[PDB]
């Protein structure tokens, strides 16, 4: 729980309608995050579990 | 900290502007023509629309923000009606800013009942800086500034979630 | 200017915009002006601000 380190933040940016290409950079950037952090967390998750078990 | 301020008194910074009128029925108050309350809509005064120059020193220690706007009229003679000046210019100066505005006069399509357009500048003033204007007409002259210290920065959020 | 070299070149210039009309008529005796900047991928046209900055 405690290694999670959090910093005032402020996720999602608005944009113009003529601004697009820098949307996609905000829309790409964040399913990027979303997917490292889905992928990273049900790894751990599944490790941690098997290790409790065996331990 | 964030404190409205009365940059420019409106019933003594512009002696040869008309203040009282400007309202419009495109901003409407309890049925009868209105404007907004920050800015003013400066117009001539019988005929007569002399070369508006003011300046204005931000000897606070906190940034001031100042919003400003320039009207473009439908056409040449609603230009001519509102400020006697066929051809007019605008410019805006401050220690890190110069800027200068020219009217569009054109017949936009009509949104909202109006034809005409106008257009919403904002700066920022650090302390010890000097902010001017000068027009000569089509200037929505401001009002209120808006004394700031801004902090690390956040988002906006849109819901309908009562707040509690 | 032709860019024989086989390299890019970096070419910097700069408008003046005096503080008022007359140090304008006394510094280019003239009134009205303009500036063009071209090359094969740029066309700017650049007028002079006259105004009293701070």
């Amino acid at each position: 729980i405690e290694k999670m380190n959090t910093q005032f933040t402020a996720v999602g940016k608005e944009f113009n309608h003529l601004e697009k290409r820098i949307e996609n950079l905000n829309k790409k950037v964040d399913d990027g995050f979303l997917d490292i952090w889905t992928y990273n967390a049900e790894l751990l998750v599944l490790l941690e579990n098997e290790r409790t078990l065996d331990y | 900290s964030f404190e409205r301020f009365e940059i420019f008194p409106k019933t003594s910074s512009w002696p040869n502007h008309d203040s009282n009128k400007g309202v419009t029925a495109a901003c409407p108050h309890a049925g009868a023509k209105s404007f907004y309350k920050n800015l003013i809509w400066l117009v001539k005064k019988g005929n007569s629309y002399p070369k508006l120059n003011q300046s204005y020193i931000n000897d606070k220690g906190k940034e001031v923000l100042v919003l400003w706007g320039i009207h473009h009229p439908s056409t040449t003679a609603d230009q001519q009606s509102l400020y006697q000046n066929a051809d007019a210019y605008v410019f805006v100066g401050t220690s890190r800013y110069s800027k200068k505005f020219k009217p569009e006069i054109a017949t936009r399509p009509k949104v909202r009942d109006q034809e005409g357009r106008m257009n919403y500048y904002w700066t920022l003033v650090e302390p010890g800086d000097k902010i001017t204007f000068e027009a000569t007409g089509n200037l929505v002259v401001p009002r209120y500034a808006f004394t700031m210290e801004r902090n690390a920065g956040s988002g906006i959020i849109i819901s309908d979630t009562p707040v509690h």
